[PDB]
C-alpha cells in the first residue's frame, strides 16, 4: 500500500549508507573538479556517458 | 592546398589562460622530454591521473575528455587503436596522442 | 612534522591530514612510517625546475 514499502525503506536506508556518496557533491568548483585527488575523475571519459 | 582542421571535444568551464600561450592539445603535457629516475614512465606522464600534470603542477589534466587512458578524444585519435585507419586524409592531431 | 601536542581525537586528525592531503602536491607518504624520514611521494618527470 505504498506507505509500509516507505517504511521498508527507511528503516533499510537508515544503515544502508556508511559515507557520502560519489554523485551527491556537485558544490566543487572546476579547480577542485580537475584535481587529482578527486576519486570520480577517472570515471569521467565520455561526454555522453 | 587546404589544411584539414581537427575537432577535440573539451568542457565549456575551461581556464582560458591555457591557450594563449603554446599549450598542448591533449589537455595534459606528454613526451619523453622529462625523465631522470625510472624506464616505464611514459605511461605515468601521459596517462596516470593519480599525480598532477607535469607543466601545470596544479591540476591533473585540463580536460578530462581526451587525456584518460580510454577517454573519448583518446579512443578518437590515438594510432594504438587505430579507429580511423581507413580514412585517407590526415588527422593533424595523431602525433599529440601516439 | 612532530612534536607538538596532538589533537585528543585520532579521526580527527586523520581526516584533518587526509583533507589537507587533497589539494596540494608535497604529503606525507600513506604508510606514515614510525621511525622514518617521512619523504614525500617522488613523482615522475618534471618539467621546468
Amino acid at each position: 500500500t505504498l506507505d509500509v514499502q516507505m517504511g521498508r525503506f527507511m528503516e533499510t536506508w537508515a544503515d544502508m549508507m556508511p559515507h557520502h556518496p560519489h554523485w551527491v557533491n556537485e558544490h566543487l568548483t572546476i579547480l577542485q573538479f580537475i584535481a587529482p585527488s578527486n576519486p570520480r575523475l577517472r570515471f569521467e571519459l565520455n561526454p555522453a556517458f | 592546398q587546404a589544411s584539414v582542421c581537427e575537432f577535440v571535444a573539451m568542457p565549456v568551464s575551461t581556464d582560458l589562460q591555457y591557450f594563449r600561450t603554446a599549450c598542448n592539445p591533449r589537455g595534459r603535457a606528454s613526451g619523453m622530454l622529462y625523465m631522470g629516475d625510472r624506464d616505464a614512465d611514459i605511461e605515468a606522464i601521459m596517462f596516470d591521473h593519480t599525480q598532477s600534470d607535469v607543466a601545470y603542477t596544479d591540476r591533473a589534466t585540463l580536460n578530462p575528455w581526451a587525456s584518460q587512458k580510454h577517454s573519448y578524444g583518446d579512443r578518437l585519435y590515438n594510432g594504438t587503436y587505430n579507429l580511423t585507419g581507413a580514412s585517407p586524409i590526415y588527422s593533424p592531431c595523431f602525433k599529440f596522442f601516439t | 612534522s612532530r612534536g607538538g601536542v596532538p589533537m585528543l581525537h585520532d579521526n580527527v586528525t586523520e581526516s584533518l591530514r587526509r583533507i589537507t592531503a587533497s589539494g596540494g602536491r608535497l604529503n606525507p607518504t600513506e604508510p606514515l612510517p614510525i621511525f622514518g624520514g617521512l619523504r614525500p611521494a617522488t613523482s615522475a618527470g618534471i618539467a621546468r625546475g
